[PDB]
């Protein structure tokens, strides 16, 4: 519940930005949006811009027209990238807030609903003068992305007929008022939409804050998009890559621990692909497309692909074969410390990884390929019209198991190459004269709560509705959460000195249920948090909350809470400095009555300052040691018992209902956790 | 047009009957059927219906409880199915029409609108005080399931926004506000995705007449239903099954030609299969599933359904390998032609292939199983909670490719069946004396022209908005194909007085590569256009046929409101009124093209049983019993087939005007 104070030339500018988001999927005739827009001369505004060549390129494309509004707009497709793009730099190049602003008026009235918002989300994100601004939560922004067709329909017919049948009635359907506006009930998916086992883990993949985690990680540094603005960072992008997905499955294949599922299936692409999904969505024109259970991935229409993925992949096995080879105008060696990052752009096919400030349409992307082919929809009918997969959205992506095969399969590929990275040594990793004696953590419980958004942006209002900026519409769905707890640290030290404290949380047992060894664990921690004390010779304990963890935040204030709040000079302030990182709620699994099993790791070692990155996203530690040590690379585990190393068994419980629905029958009053 | 006169007496019960298909999927509790409704009871009322055991059993059942009102009710389905068949069961056994009534009005009130209207819609048709009624055409009930989704969210949209917010922007999607109807241009789904060829054929397969046909054949006989009712017709039952399917497939097939599309594809339950349909539908809780292409029917979920259906199979084609055995307590013997009937019977897996009035869950259909392997969809949570494919339901069937593989598949097995019968012979088929010495045929030539439908039911309204008979009425408009009107002018030479009867049938002219049709092969892709008696006077005569008085076709439904209108002037219309289960008209021609397609016309002449007395149509056919398709219901052979009073035309198809359905869709 955490807030920051702010001017009110600040909260006039940040209403400004904020007003864009109202009623997306339409236009107030009646709006000071829609009069900028109008005032808005296009082909006069040249000056507007810090890069005429930019200005240049939009108005050219812009002269030939853009994707149409009604279309669904989706990054993985050549000519739209090339619009959506094109529309960034004019945001982006925009020499003033002023130009901005009537820049994105223009677009907001005039172009596609879905390209606005992406570029426009990104300019946010990307503009100096604009960073350091709040945006409204993905789910939000793209209500139809994260609400189930069930709720979404339901939603359409309560707008229909203004209200309730007979409010008995749809009570019973899950439908409320609660203080003038409508309050839906959501459940998760049937096996008619996950029909496997991966059903059993629905309220993760589903889950609106994990999905918008994903679309902020996207947002924060696109694909497409050079490294420049980060300068120094550039070096460590591909290295980004990898800790990005290999912590994400982290996360998940825990989820699958404690739902009995057991290790993400591998594939092949001339093969059938065993696990399925329908996606709970349609476009304007189309259904999402399907992908059944043991679905043939080698046909006809996939052919030329599947061609192009194999090589793409055997190359690197090409690359880890010679050591040193020239490739990509480069010279480039595996014992390289330049080497992390070239591997993470490969496969990434970042514009870093060619000559490029932006992307150029013609460099085949192993990830765009890999999306289609496993999204399993029929061709585009012509470039501005495609049939969606869930793999076609950064806000979707999560949802479908095929995704986490896939990047399972990157990380995999990469982890081959870390077999020419040097382990690191035993004086490397101790730390002398520092010792941890004991860990003390607090009760970890994990539990179920109802949490609600507004989905207004997903239902249409009247000519006159619209003059309101009404939004009655929000989705109650509960969500994964646990309780807040403290790890203590008994520490002795013979000096003074200045340490980082990292601590991890992975697995102990297999499927077997024998003790996993560090040599095979080590990819599948995730690290919960890291920070810097001043450590005193002899005995202390340091105390750390679950709170204060590095790696999570509160979610998201809905819109509306947001402008309550700049009513009174304020803004929330975990969407204010790090709006890119995982929600806590989603911190841990879902634990058991009986406690679950992991370990946590506690690690602290010396601190050493380098000067601060200016940086793209989590702050991580000031330092000129990689992201996720000391878990980056394989390990030799004797050189993993140090004194300054602790791996401590802990049982994750849960309390209240264990499966979400038992929420959402009305009638029922739930075991709710205290 | 074609109208007809009624009492007032009639014109009451009718409005009754229809007020039932107004506002489907809500309920106006200010209305009559409602107060009725709510508190009707039964039990009190149990000596008002014929069958006692009937009206115990739908109590029972429905104390049980039924399908909840917001799933998707359909009749593959075992619960359902005996729900429904319970309820009309009670509709069809009510003593008089009151109490039909009252018991519509507790239906309506108390249960799901799919399962209600379903049953019905039955009952309407096959309530003997009834008879002479009209039912709305299946589109005007269903909707939302003859149309693809861009549509149906397009109406939701203008609803939901209480109109149109920019009428010229809106005018760009085909929508504009027309009096106080709301008008949405809608184009058929390849103009969105050409997945595979099939597309090229959409505008017949999503034709919202030819899927509303189907509905119509299966609401008059449910596979699930007695042909009791239909006296002598039942012995005729499989006769009527394979004689519907080979005459569509073959209407069908005449579509593929025009398309250069070829012959029907077979599949194996063992193997994947080629042909892909992607369904732009949905259902207020789930899309209608997709079929891939080369989607592997033989897989875990599949194994048990493929083990019954390649039985299914094996078991006729053992029956063939006899030609005389005992099934389902009958003695077969396929050297006899009456033996159709079995044979039908047996694939459709109907009541009267057991000597029963309706079936039983034990009684394990092949359509149905082979329905839903084709259909692709993942397994049914529970037994209200599946999801949709165009074959769990009539309205859609003929929407998906796999719908006519599937009944080819059946159909070519049943002629597999036919071989087993004596051709006919020249002294069966020759008219002694007569001789047709010309046929000469108009102009055939096709068209598309844009027709609207009402597709209200589709919108959801408010309390206030109901009570206040605010109209925010929906119409879907998109180009269907027609026809010209043509004469068959048939001069035939009698050599003395005497009755006939005159068939025509359509035929191909040649196959894909140019190989001219062969009877000896080609006798099923024959389609039966005409059956009519004409006196044949001595020496030269000359029959002129007209397409309009062409027996085998109907005009177009004609929409609530007009029916409506026509009750205030004690009218009602003729074609609906008994009429409806035929073909609609305009498509008896496929789409021929703008140079002439050649395709060719078999007349034939044949002496007809006097009657000694005057004739009318439909008992004129029952007193000569020719078999449906006479003479081409069983394997011809060329050299002993043709004869003085049959004669072929070589005939061209032509289209005129624009030749593809968008282009009338284009703002
Ligand atoms: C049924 O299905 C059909 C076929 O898919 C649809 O027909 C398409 O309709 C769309 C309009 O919705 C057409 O696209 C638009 O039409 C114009 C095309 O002009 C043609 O001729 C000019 C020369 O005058 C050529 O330059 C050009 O190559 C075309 O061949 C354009 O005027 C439109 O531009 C407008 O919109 C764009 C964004 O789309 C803006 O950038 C512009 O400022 C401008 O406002 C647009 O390109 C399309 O041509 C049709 N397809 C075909 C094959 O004819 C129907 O819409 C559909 N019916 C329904 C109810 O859905
Ligand atoms: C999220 O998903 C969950 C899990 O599926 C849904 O929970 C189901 O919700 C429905 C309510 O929508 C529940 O259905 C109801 O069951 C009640 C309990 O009944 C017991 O006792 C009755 C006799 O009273 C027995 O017949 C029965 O066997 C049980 O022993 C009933 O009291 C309810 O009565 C209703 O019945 C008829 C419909 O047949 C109505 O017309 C009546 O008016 C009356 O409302 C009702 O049938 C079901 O139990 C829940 N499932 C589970 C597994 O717990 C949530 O609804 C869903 N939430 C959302 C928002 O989708
Ligand atoms: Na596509
Ligand atoms: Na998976
Ligand atoms: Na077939």
């Amino acid at each position: 519940f955490k807030t920051t104070p702010v001017d009110a030339a600040f909260v006039e500018k940040q209403k400004k930005i904020l007003s864009l988001f109202y009623n997306v999927n339409e236009i107030s005739y009646e709006a000071e949006y829609y009069k900028v827009a109008q005032d808005f001369n296009i082909e006069a505004s040249k000056d507007c811009y810090t890069n005429m060549k930019a200005y240049e390129n939009f108005m050219m494309m812009y002269k030939v027209g853009f994707l149409p509004k009604n279309l669904e707009f989706s990054i993985f497709y050549e000519k739209m990238r090339e619009e959506a793009i094109a529309l960034f730099k004019l945001f982006y190049y925009a020499k003033d807030f002023e130009c901005f602003y009537k820049t994105a008026c223009y677009a907001r009235v005039y172009m596609n609903q879905g390209m606005f918002l992406y570029a426009y989300y990104i300019a946010i994100i990307q503009r100096s003068d604009t960073a350091s601004f709040v945006l409204p939560a993905p789910y939000e922004a793209y209500p139809q992305y994260f609400v189930n067709m069930e709720v979404k329909n339901k939603m359409d017919y309560v707008k229909m007929m203004d209200g309730c049948l007979d409010e008995k009635i749809c009570y019973n359907y899950g439908i409320i008022k609660e203080n003038e506006q409508f309050v839906m009930y959501a459940n998760y998916s049937n096996s008619l939409t996950y029909p496997n086992n991966e059903d059993r883990i629905a309220y993760l993949t589903e889950d609106v804050g994990l999905n918008a985690y994903y679309y902020y990680f996207h947002s924060h540094l696109p694909f497409w998009w050079n490294s420049g603005k980060y300068g120094a960072f550039k070096e460590r992008r591909g290295e980004i890559y990898f800790f990005f997905y290999q912590q994400l499955l982290a996360r998940y294949y825990m989820e699958r621990l404690t739902n009995g599922l057991g290790k993400i299936p591998e594939f092949s692409w001339y093969s059938p692909l065993r696990t399925g999904y329908l996606p709970p969505f349609n476009s304007f024109y189309y259904p999402f497309a399907q992908r059944s259970n043991d679905y043939e991935l080698h046909t006809e229409k996939n052919y030329e692909e599947i061609r192009f993925l194999d090589i793409y992949e055997k190359t690197f096995f090409q690359y880890l074969q010679q050591g040193h080879f020239k490739a990509f105008d480069k010279k480039i060696d595996l014992h390289s410390s330049k080497a992390v990052n070239f591997v993470g752009n490969y496969w990434q096919t970042n514009a870093d990884l060619f000559e490029e400030d932006f992307l150029q349409f013609y460099q085949r992307s192993y990830e765009v390929n890999a999306r289609r082919v496993l999204g399993a929809a029929p061709k585009p009918f012509n470039q501005y019209t495609f049939i969606p997969s869930a793999l076609d959205f950064y806000q979707t992506s999560a949802r479908d198991p095929a995704f986490y095969q896939l990047y399972k399969r990157i990380v995999q590929y990469i982890i081959e190459f870390k077999q020419y990275q040097v382990p690191y040594t035993q004086e490397a990793l101790h730390f002398v004269g520092l010792k941890i004696s004991d860990v003390k953590v607090d009760k970890m419980v994990t539990f179920f709560d109802h949490f609600d958004f507004d989905a207004f942006n997903t239902v249409y209002f009247s000519k006159e509705e619209l003059k309101s900026s009404p939004h009655g519409y929000k989705v109650r769905q509960p969500r994964l959460n646990h309780k807040p707890f403290t790890v203590t640290i008994d520490i002795k030290s013979d000096v003074a000195t200045n340490a980082v404290v990292k601590m991890f949380l992975g697995p102990k047992y297999d499927e077997n249920g024998f003790p996993f060894s560090l040599e095979d664990n080590w990819m599948n921690f995730y690290e919960l948090d890291w920070f810097v004390q001043k450590v005193n010779p002899g005995q202390s304990q340091i105390t750390r909350s679950s709170t204060d963890f590095a790696f999570f935040k509160e979610d998201s204030l809905p819109m509306a809470e947001i402008y309550k709040l700049l009513d009174q000079g304020k803004i929330p302030t975990d969407m204010f400095n790090s709006s890119d990182t995982m929600p806590s709620r989603l911190m841990l699994p879902k634990g058991t009555y009986d406690g679950f099993p992991f370990q946590l790791f506690v690690f602290v070692y010396p601190y050493e300052p380098t000067p601060k990155e200016s940086e793209p996203f989590k702050a991580v530690v000031p330092d000129n040691k990689p992201f996720g040590y000391p878990f980056d690379r394989p390990v030799l585990p004797q050189y993993f018992k140090q004194p300054n190393m602790f791996f401590k068994k802990v049982l994750v419980y849960h309390e209240g209902e264990l499966f979400p629905y038992l929420f959402n029958i009305p009638h029922y009053t739930p075991d709710k956790a205290q | 047009i074609k109208t007809k006169n009624v009492d007032a007496v009639f014109v009451e019960k009718q409005k009754k009957i229809l007020s039932f298909f107004q506002d489907v999927s809500q309920l106006n509790t200010d209305d009559e059927y409602y107060k009725i409704g709510k508190d009707y009871d039964i039990e009190m009322n149990m000596d008002n219906y014929t069958n006692k055991k009937a009206v115990e059993e739908f109590l029972k059942m429905y104390r049980t409880g039924f399908m909840p009102k917001n799933l998707e009710f359909s009749v593959f389905y075992d619960k359902m199915r005996d729900e429904a068949i319970a309820l009309f069961h009670l509709f069809y056994y009510a003593k008089d029409f009151e109490t039909f009534y009252k018991t519509a009005c507790f239906a309506r009130v108390h249960l799901n609108q799919g399962q209600f209207l379903y049953a019905f819609y039955i009952a309407v048709i096959q309530r003997s005080d009834c008879h002479g009624f009209v039912v709305p055409a299946p589109y005007e009930v269903y909707p939302k399931m003859f149309m693809n989704m861009e549509v149906l969210q397009k109406i939701y949209v203008t609803k939901m926004q209480d109109g149109l917010i920019n009428p010229e922007a809106a005018a760009k999607y085909g929508i504009h506000k027309e009096n106080d109807y709301f008008v949405y241009k809608a184009n058929y789904s390849n103009a969105v995705l050409y997945n595979n060829e099939e597309q090229r054929l959409t505008y017949f397969t999503e034709d919202i007449g030819m899927n509303a046909y189907y509905y119509y054949f299966h609401s008059h006989l449910p596979f699930w239903w007695t042909s009791e009712k239909y006296g002598a017709l039942k012995e005729r039952r499989g006769e009527v099954y394979f004689y519907f399917y080979q005459q569509l497939l073959a209407r069908y097939y005449f579509e593929r030609l025009t398309n250069g599309l070829g012959k029907i594809p077979e599949f194996s339950w063992y193997s994947p299969i080629k042909t892909g349909y992607y369904p732009l539908m949905l259902t207020k809780f789930t899309p209608f599933a997709q079929r891939p292409d080369y989607y592997n029917l033989h897989t875990e979920e599949n194994y048990e359904r493929v083990r019954f259906l390649d039985t299914y199979e094996k078991t006729f084609v053992q029956f063939l390998q006899k030609d005389h055995f005992e099934a389902f307590g009958q003695k077969i013997d396929f050297h006899d032609p009456k033996a159709i009937n079995f044979v039908g019977n047996y694939w459709q897996d109907n009541a009267d292939l057991y000597g029963e009035e309706v079936t039983k869950d034990y009684q394990r259909s092949y359509e149905v199983f082979a329905r839903r392997v084709l259909g692709a969809a993942p397994m049914p949570f529970d037994k209200y909670t599946f999801m949709p494919s165009a074959m769990d339901f009539y309205q859609t069937s003929l929407r998906d490719p796999a719908f006519y593989q599937l009944y080819n598949r059946i159909v070519e097995y049943i002629v597999e069946f036919k071989q087993y019968l004596k051709p006919y012979t020249q002294d069966k088929l020759y008219f002694d004396g007569v001789k047709i010495t010309d046929v000469k045929v108009d102009k055939l030539t096709t068209f598309f022209e844009n027709f609207e439908f009402d597709a209200s039911n589709s919108v959801y309204f408010s309390k206030e908005e109901i009570k206040n008979n605010h109209v925010h009425d929906v119409k879907v408009r998109q180009p269907r194909l027609n026809h010209s009107p043509f004469n068959v002018n048939i001069e035939v030479d009698s050599n003395v007085a005497s009755d006939a009867v005159v068939k025509i049938f359509l035929a191909p002219k040649y196959d894909d590569n140019g190989i001219p049709l062969t009877l000896e092969d080609n006798w099923m892709k024959f389609f039966e256009l005409d059956w009519f008696t004409t006196k044949l006077t001595a020496g030269q005569n000359k029959i002129i046929r007209n397409s309009n008085e062409f027996v085998i076709f109907k005009e177009d439904s004609v929409p609530m409101t007009e029916i409506m209108k026509m009750l205030d002037e004690g009218k009602v219309p003729f074609d609906m009124s008994e009429e409806f289960c035929y073909m609609p008209k305009r498509l008896m021609l496929p789409r021929g093209t703008e140079g002439g397609f050649p395709f060719q016309l078999f007349v034939f002449v044949y002496p007809f049983d006097n009657k000694g007395k005057d004739l009318a149509p439909f008992e004129s056919f029952v007193l000569d019993n020719k078999p449906l398709g006479f003479p081409l219901d069983r394997p011809v052979v060329d050299a002993l087939f043709k004869v003085p009073n049959m004669y072929f035309k070589d005939i061209f198809i032509y289209h005129e005007g624009e030749r593809f359905p968008y282009k009338f869709n284009i703002p």
